């Protein structure tokens, strides 16, 4: 992450991250909606950075250091350019609603008002087609990458001590590879339980809480097709132990 | 420091969000309580053996039996979790949760969890459940699914009063390293 946005997403909740003045400003059912609105943005920041991990220091780091055998390190990480590009769009939509609703002469007071509409945009048309390919893709992978991970460290001295030294640093402690992979696909099915409960504190404009109704529809519409699409690779699996599926 | 990995599984209601942030922070948040806990590596030391924590949720993925099986390589015990104020979550343990956990983390120790044990004298909570015809899960109860569904153990905690949770992370550990 970026510095700027480290800081505005540093509290707990933004009720802790707005001026005290401001706080006090707004109505108890307000504080309750930004902080869960709050909670999505904070996530979706550090789903970024998981990503950025991934490509920069993983990816481009053995394709840099090391002598792998042609795909080994696509294998290892299954679409996380596409990945990247997908969420750092949405992201980028999330920051510049904020941005927008900042008060004249503050970095940190602010209000959303307005979220329904925008995750109805993510989770719909083109940008929720790439995202059901992208993860239908990615979770079919996710056992194959985990197991050429894990041969890979137990096999390859160059490999092992490469993982080791970028992996040292306390701020990675969270954020070794396989740690990385799960991550990514616990995402998805992080955002109906954001979106319900921004939708429990969003009745007091009947048009916003529609638009969230709407939203957390599609969220669910996107994971079972997800879900359906799913069928774990295997590296050696021969076609009769597929089609006797 | 061995690294170990941990899986919380259960119903929505069971609360195993709430206990996983509780420990996390070694505190109830008092100003916002998160919905959704991403992962952490806890630094436990257990009868003088250090060990890396690692701790998972499964909240949000029990509507997607392909999503939810992703969550389990590797696991060196899993938390199977229950609310006390909750019968209907204790029934969802042995012919829905167990199986899925024996055929994915196959010889993988289960500790059967009670949570919110703060509810079982709680006047609201008996007067809602008595309306279904229910009351509080019975200590008794379940110890009984515990070693009915071939649980290592069995544990009461509140993630409220932050009651019993130590003790619940710190046998998980031992569980996990156990050969």
């Amino acid at each position: 992450s970026m510095e700027m946005d480290e800081k505005d997403f540093a509290a707990d909740s933004w009720s802790l991250a707005v001026d005290s003045s401001f706080l006090q400003q707004h109505k108890k059912e307000v504080m309750k909606q930004q902080d869960v609105i709050y909670e999505l943005i904070q996530t979706e920041l550090h789903h970024v950075r998981t990503l950025k991990i991934m490509t920069r220091l993983f990816r481009t780091g053995m394709l840099e250091e090391l002598h792998l055998e042609p795909g080994v390190v696509q294998g290892l990480f299954p679409c996380v350019d596409e990945l990247s590009d997908i969420h750092t769009r949405f992201l980028s939509q999330l920051l510049e609603r904020r941005r927008q609703a900042l008060c004249p002469g503050s970095t940190r007071n602010f209000v959303i008002h307005r979220l329904g509409d925008l995750l109805i945009s993510q989770f719909s048309g083109p940008s929720a087609e790439q995202m059901c390919k992208t993860y239908s893709e990615f979770c079919s992978r996710h056992s194959k990458a985990l197991k050429l991970y894990k041969e890979l460290y137990a096999r390859d001295k160059r490999f092992q001590q490469f993982i080791r030294k970028v992996t040292r640093p306390a701020v990675l402690k969270r954020h070794g590879v396989q740690e990385c992979i799960l991550l990514v696909t616990q995402r998805i099915t992080k955002y109906p339980l954001l979106i319900s409960r921004i939708l429990q504190h969003s009745h007091g404009i009947e048009e916003e809480r529609q638009d969230l109704t709407t939203a957390l529809g599609l969220v669910k519409e996107l994971l079972s097709n997800v879900d359906e699409g799913i069928y774990q690779l295997e590296k050696g699996a021969r076609l009769q132990e597929i089609y006797n599926r | 420091a061995i690294r170990k990995k941990l899986v919380i599984v259960g119903d929505g209601a069971c609360g195993k969000t709430c206990l996983l942030i509780v420990f996390s922070k070694d505190q109830f948040p008092e100003v916002y309580v998160p919905t959704v806990f991403e992962n952490y590596v806890a630094d436990i030391e257990v009868d003088g053996k250090q060990v890396e924590l690692a701790l998972w949720d499964t909240a949000g993925q029990e509507d997607y039996d392909r999503l939810r099986p992703l969550s389990y390589p590797d696991t060196d015990v899993i938390l199977m979790c229950f609310s006390i104020d909750s019968p209907d979550s204790l029934e969802n343990i042995p012919e829905k949760w167990t199986p899925e956990v024996k055929h994915f983390c196959p010889n993988v120790p289960i500790i059967l969890v009670g949570n919110k044990k703060d509810l079982r004298n709680d006047e609201h909570t008996r007067r809602e459940l008595a309306k279904m015809k229910q009351e509080p899960v019975k200590p008794e109860e379940g110890r009984d699914m515990a070693n009915r569904i071939g649980a290592f153990g069995y544990m009461e905690c509140s993630a409220k009063t932050k009651d019993g949770v130590r003790e619940v992370f710190e046998m998980a550990t031992r569980a996990a390293l156990q050969a």
